[PDB]
RNA sequence: GCGGUAGUAGCAUGCUAGGGAGCAG
RNA sequence: AGCUGCUCCCUAGCAUGCUACUACCG
């Protein structure tokens, strides 16, 4: 039991790791998106006033 | 006999691809029409005059060390 | 075209052409010798004016008090009708025509033969200059009511100018018939998207509020809204997706390469892309060899090979638009086949589902215009929570995006 | 001598996930 | 740099299933 049970509880933590590792770059990746197309919006109608 | 020189042309052309002869439109548009032209061939006699006239361009520029790759 | 006899005969009596033209083997043809529409475009005004005599004939029938069938093989090629056989008398002031089957027949004819082209002209004179309709004018609904007033007069179903206010799918069908025939009348310049200025935290844009149709008519948008304060990500997607602000904020165009119509030109010069030859494998073309393939007269042989293209083959290849006429379908019969049609697919289901419900396979595919400069179909579905996607779905219920 | 759980090793199936490649419209 | 459909191959994880043998109880 408490030799095998925590050889799970590694696991299963290092694998709640990794996919909130995956879900910050993933929240990080859409910052910069939406600010490249903010960039894009602004810089084009700078050029039709 | 026809399908050695049709190959060869893919050769040819790939060649002459890599060594930048796109960059200039009236050439690579004469060396794509005759290489497509030589692949729809169906007679031997004319895909050998086309081939000349497609390996004179690279016989042209001087980027190719020809008497090196002519060892034998 | 093996036995067109009397299509000769008709094309060269009314001096269509001359019989020297039968001569050019593949006259009739659509896509080699494309100038037989030429040719037939010279019997649009014997159509146009039996149209008209067909008008005066349903009017008179009805003062004069009379009921009957008109029928197609009863108009000579001038326009005047007879064979009176099968009429009957009854009170005067109420006499009814019948036009289903003359109408139904002959629509197909009115675009192949292009009927219509002498209402774009200052009278409607072939002999005059063409009407100079305004160019800021996107809206036609009472030219197109009085074209259908002044050709059909007496078809009996309700047109609508704009099929926003069908009653079904066959209505739309119906009206989307009509306005496929009377859209080559109007200037192309006003299809496409309606932009129009609105304001986010005091900047001005151009965005397109909806757009009129060939088909269709005119379509506007449900929310639209001026004076925002902020874009949300799905707001940003679709002001970003649409051709207004690419199109309104870059260089004009001409491009004499293509006969379609050319908007605008993102950027400073044009590109040619071209295209490779294959890579060759000798190893195996060798070993096939060795085996006692590819000997003279043989019966296989080599015929698919990678094909090289230069630079104007994008462009040469998207010409190929140019076969896509104006066709006007007859109604009486699609409205029937598409009946059977769909009874062909009774065995299946449909409906909406929930972004928590599709499957995307390969998400490494490109994304689009403009999309593909910041990432592929991967980033934008992992951008957009399982709420943005669906606000996006129940947002295109009510609104048009114009894409690129 | 057998029933119950807990094991390891081995096996098959099925399903998800990931990657590579081929054909068809 | 597209939308689909089918097929082969490799890897991973999980549960299920299956079987053998070992430890505890009944
Ligand atoms: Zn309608
Ligand atoms: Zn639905």
């Amino acid at each position: 039991r408490d030799a095998a049970m925590q050889r799970k509880l590694e696991k299963m933590a290092d694998q709640a790791m990794t996919q909130m590792y995956k879900q910050a770059r993933s929240e990080d990746k859409r910052a910069k998106v939406t600010s490249a197309m903010q960039t894009m919006l602004f810089t084009m109608l700078r050029k039709l006033d | 006999k026809m399908s050695d020189v049709k190959c060869t042309s893919v050769v040819l052309l790939s060649v002459l691809q890599q060594l930048r002869v796109e960059s200039s439109s009236k050439l690579w548009a004469q060396c794509v029409q005759l290489h497509n032209d030589i692949l729809l061939a169906k007679d031997t006699t004319e895909a050998f005059e086309k081939m000349v006239s497609l390996l004179s361009v690279l016989l042209s520029m001087q980027g190719a060390v020809d008497i090196n790759k002519l060892c034998e | 075209e093996g036995n067109c006899d009397t299509l000769k005969e008709i094309l060269v009596t009314y001096n269509c052409c001359d019989d020297d033209y039968f001569n050019k083997k593949d006259w009739y043809d659509f896509v080699e010798n494309p100038d037989i529409l030429r040719v037939y475009a010279n019997l649009g005004e014997r159509v146009r004016q039996a149209l008209l005599k067909t008008v005066q004939f349903c009017d008179a029938m009805r003062n004069a008090g009379i009921v009957g069938v008109l029928t197609l093989d009863n108009q000579d090629l001038n326009g005047n009708w007879y064979d009176f056989g099968d009429f009957i008398q009854t009170t005067p002031g109420s006499g009814v025509p019948v036009v289903d089957s003359y109408y139904s027949l002959l629509m197909p004819i009115l675009t192949l033969t292009r009927a219509l082209t002498a209402e774009s002209h200052v009278d409607t004179d072939l002999t005059k200059p063409y009407i100079k309709w305004d160019l800021l004018k996107y809206d036609f609904t009472e030219e197109r009511l009085k074209l259908f007033d002044r050709y059909f007069k007496y078809w009996d179903q309700t047109y609508h100018p704009n099929c926003v206010n069908c009653l079904d799918d066959r209505c739309i069908l119906h009206c989307a018939n009509f306005n496929v025939l009377f859209s080559t009348v109007f200037p192309p310049t006003s299809f496409g998207p309606l932009v129009r200025k609105i304001f986010v935290d005091g900047v001005p844009f151009v965005v397109s509020t909806g757009y009129h149709f060939r088909e269709l008519g005119v379509v506007h948008n449900q929310d639209v809204n001026l004076h925002s304060s902020r874009l949300s990500f799905k707001e940003l997607l679709v002001y970003a997706a649409d051709p207004a602000m690419h199109a309104a904020s870059g260089n004009l165009l001409l491009d004499k390469r293509t006969t379609c119509f050319s908007v605008a030109a993102l950027t400073n010069n044009v590109a040619f892309q071209t295209v490779k030859p294959g890579n060759f494998n000798k190893d195996f073309y060798d070993f096939a060899v060795s085996k006692g393939f590819f000997k003279e007269g043989s019966s296989v042989e080599l015929k698919h090979f990678f094909f090289a293209q230069d630079g104007n083959a994008a462009i040469s290849d998207y010409d190929y638009y140019r076969y896509n006429l104006p066709t006007m379908c007859d109604i009486r019969q699609l409205l029937f086949v598409v009946e059977v049609v769909d009874k062909y697919f009774d065995c299946y289901d449909g409906g909406c589902i929930n972004a928590n419900q599709v499957i995307v396979n390969n998400l490494d595919k490109s994304a689009g215009f403009p999309f593909n400069k910041w990432g592929k179909a991967r980033l934008y579905y992992d951008s957009m929570s399982y709420e943005d996607q669906d606000a996006l779905f129940a947002y295109t219920k009510r609104n048009v995006i114009p894409t690129i």
